[PDB]
């Protein structure tokens, strides 16, 4: 039962790393391929000079 | 003699204006390259990691 | 990972704040409009770098290569790098760019004012009406005896 709880914790941390990195990468995507959401540029490389 | 020294000063300042104009044109070109380099690093190196 | 997502989300929320910059009408006197913090900080970083560039230019025209000026230049460059990096960490890239656009607009209006002020002097024929050029600056009243011919004799 302890091992089955530890397995659920491990699977939750594995899924949280996956979701955490997908969220992290959403900040780096260019606004042309993203739909109409107000993707205000975060990086200097995303601003039109 | 002061009129001659002032002419030489005018020529030195004129050469420096030419150097600055050329330097600013180069800097404008370098800012454009740095923007493309940063975007290319994000596309080629960062965006693939979620699949792995 | 979570800490990095929070940091980038804070920069995104900071980017969404619209920075109002005040209209540059030239005849409107002194009024109390507060300058945006980004415009002040970008202006001071650009002004520190301008003073550094000017010091390099004045030293290239004055053939007095005084050797004790290199250490002071390295310190001025490190002080600029630290302030510029502080500005890039305190303010959003959008606000820094908009502050630079405003600074470029101000510099373009200063040049146009200088063009209009010199054109009005050429159309007056030689009648010497020495009217009221009023304000500026200097007269450091100290100096000694010397005979200098008041040379605005026509």
């Amino acid at each position: 039962h302890l091992l089955r709880v530890t397995n659920k914790k491990l699977n939750h941390e594995l899924q949280s790393i996956v979701n955490g990195v997908q969220t992290l990468m959403s900040f780096f995507s260019t606004p042309e391929t993203a739909c109409e959401l107000s993707s205000q540029p975060i990086f200097l490389s995303q601003l039109l000079l | 003699q002061n009129i001659q020294e002032a002419c030489l000063l005018l020529d030195k300042k004129q050469k420096h204006i030419q150097i600055l104009i050329k330097g600013n044109s180069s800097s404008k070109s370098q800012i454009r390259r740095s923007s493309v380099e940063a975007q290319k690093y994000v596309q080629d190196k960062l965006l693939p990691w979620p699949q792995e | 990972i979570q800490y990095r997502c929070e940091q980038l989300q804070e920069i995104r929320r900071a980017s969404q704040r619209e920075v109002m910059f005040s209209a540059v009408d030239p005849d409107l006197s002194s009024s109390t409009f507060l300058e945006p913090e980004v415009l002040r900080d970008v202006r001071e970083v650009c002004k520190l770098r301008f003073k550094f560039l000017r010091s390099l230019h004045d030293d290239s025209i004055s053939s007095s290569v005084h050797p004790g000026k290199e250490d002071l230049r390295s310190l001025s460059h490190q002080q600029w790098m630290s302030m510029a990096e502080k500005v890039w960490n305190t303010h959003t890239p959008n606000h820094i760019l908009a502050a630079l656009e405003r600074l470029t607009l101000n510099s373009t209006q200063e040049l146009k004012k200088l063009q209009f002020s010199q054109a009005a002097d050429l159309s007056k024929g030689p009648s010497c009406q020495l009217k009221e050029f009023s304000e500026p600056i200097t007269q450091s009243r100290s100096c000694n005896e010397s005979t200098h011919l008041d040379p605005q004799e026509t």
